[PDB]
């Protein structure tokens, strides 16, 4: 571990970007993830909310 | 804007909701900005028979 510190740099970068991609999969408290789901089987007002 | 309908068909003149009379002859927007004011006639429109 002689090169700890550039390869921190590099790991902590690449490792931002994946969390924030598979922050995508997430919920968040609505019936599903995929945005076309939604939009199918819901009226729009409950589609927007 | 003024007409007759049935009784429980009243839910159906309301923002973005489906139904049959909301579908083929009735329909108003998702971005509606008004009031709705219904009361029962029995009184006048129902002939006997």
């Amino acid at each position: 571990s002689a090169l700890g510190k550039l390869q921190d740099v590099v790991n902590h970068n690449a490792q931002a970007l994946n969390t924030l991609v598979k922050q995508l999969s997430s919920k968040f408290g609505a019936i599903s993830s995929v945005l076309n789901d939604i939009l199918s089987r819901l009226d729009p007002p409950e589609a927007e909310v | 804007d003024s007409f007759v309908i049935r009784g429980n068909e009243v839910s159906q003149i309301a923002p973005g909701q489906t139904g049959n009379i909301a579908d083929y002859n009735y329909k108003l927007p998702d971005d509606f900005t008004g009031c709705v004011i219904a009361w029962n006639s029995n009184k006048l429109d129902s002939k006997v028979g």
